[PDB]
């Protein structure tokens, strides 16, 4: 948390944990996988919540690192970034992208997991930064890297861009940043716009592991029901938006996308280290139909 | 120019 701004409202924190009843949450995971194959434009909303399986604390749950702040106390980091691993639910993610059944995912993760699980980075707004990925402050070229870039605020990492410039050839040598935004640091422009049609458009808005209580992020979900779409909310604590959810999952995400692949006949890959993908792959075709809830 | 805070 190094250098950044001690004036940030860190919102509520330590909420306490709630925990649909087995058969309610099976019930629920049916319901889900049924709007999933019913939609056509799918968009998932990624927040903290999703790597905690990982070792990475969040924010605002019972241990997160705000909620620890609030209270005195530092919190516990079991890994580090650069040997975090992808959690079956980002693996899921990859899965799902690839036959088609999700448009485009929103994350206010910086941990860079969704980008070395192999999720192809068109299809992917990385709203609040990645701790891998610099930024030429000069041309805007990014750069993706496999250990942190350092830095956290949107400062200098000690770098040079090394682009060769379209007449001439020489290297631009301008600044690199970190791309982690700090407290009241503009969003990215353009993966903000692309997060926003996409959410504008979407039939369903699924939110995994995060509370939504920062913004703009946290809204992108209801431009979803704005437009006529349904909006599914799965996370352990309350969410700000909880009463706007057409349907409400309180369990572990990765226990609820296990399920849900398992309804959908799709079968969750494995990882096989850190693999970054540019441009989305083409389509696998779109699954043999799924079965019903007996 | 959205900023992210909460509000
Ligand atoms: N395994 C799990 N399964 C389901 N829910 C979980 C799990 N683990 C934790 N949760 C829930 O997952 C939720 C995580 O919510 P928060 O900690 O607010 O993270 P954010 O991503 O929304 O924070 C947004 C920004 O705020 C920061 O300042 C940064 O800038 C962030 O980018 C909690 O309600 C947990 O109960
Ligand atoms: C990566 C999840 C656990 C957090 C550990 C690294 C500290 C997060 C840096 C982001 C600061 C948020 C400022 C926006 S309000
Ligand atoms: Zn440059």
């Amino acid at each position: 948390a190094a250098g950044l701004s001690p004036y940030a409202d860190k919102g509520k924190c330590g909420l306490p944990e709630i925990f649909d009843p087995p058969e309610e949450l099976e019930r629920k995971v049916w319901e889900l996988a049924r709007l999933v194959w019913q939609s056509s434009s799918v968009v998932f909303h990624t927040g903290a919540g999703i790597s905690t399986a990982s070792g990475i604390p969040d924010f605002r749950g019972p241990h997160g690192v705000w909620t620890m702040e609030e209270r005195g106390l530092a919190p516990k980091f079991d890994t580090t970034f650069e040997s975090a691993r992808p959690t079956q639910t980002h693996m899921a993610l990859v899965q799902l992208e690839r036959v088609g059944l999700l448009r485009f995912l929103v994350s206010q993760n910086v941990d860079g997991l969704h980008v070395r699980s192999g999720f192809p980075r068109d299809k992917l707004a990385e709203l609040h930064g990645n701790m891998f990925v610099e930024e030429c402050a000069k041309c805007k070229t990014q750069y993706v890297r496999d250990t942190v870039v350092g830095t956290m605020g949107l400062k200098a990492t000690g770098r040079l861009c090394t682009v060769a410039k379209a007449r001439g050839l020489r290297a631009c040598r301008g600044e690199l940043r970190d791309t982690i935004l700090d407290w009241e640091d503009s969003l990215p422009d353009r993966d903000l716009a692309l997060a926003d049609e996409a959410s504008r458009n979407a039939d369903l808005s699924i939110t995994l592991g995060t509370s939504l209580q920062i913004r703009p992020s946290g809204n992108l979900p209801l431009a979803t029901k704005r437009r006529g779409g349904r909006l599914v909310i799965v996370n352990l604590q309350p969410t700000k938006h909880d009463r706007h959810a057409d349907l409400r999952i309180h369990g572990y995400v990765d226990e609820v996308m296990t399920r849900l692949m398992k309804h959908l006949g799709l079968e969750i890959p494995a990882w096989d280290g850190p693999r970054v993908l540019e441009r989305a792959l083409p389509p696998l075709p779109r699954p043999p139909t799924p079965k019903l809830e007996p | 120019t959205a900023r992210k805070s909460t509000g």
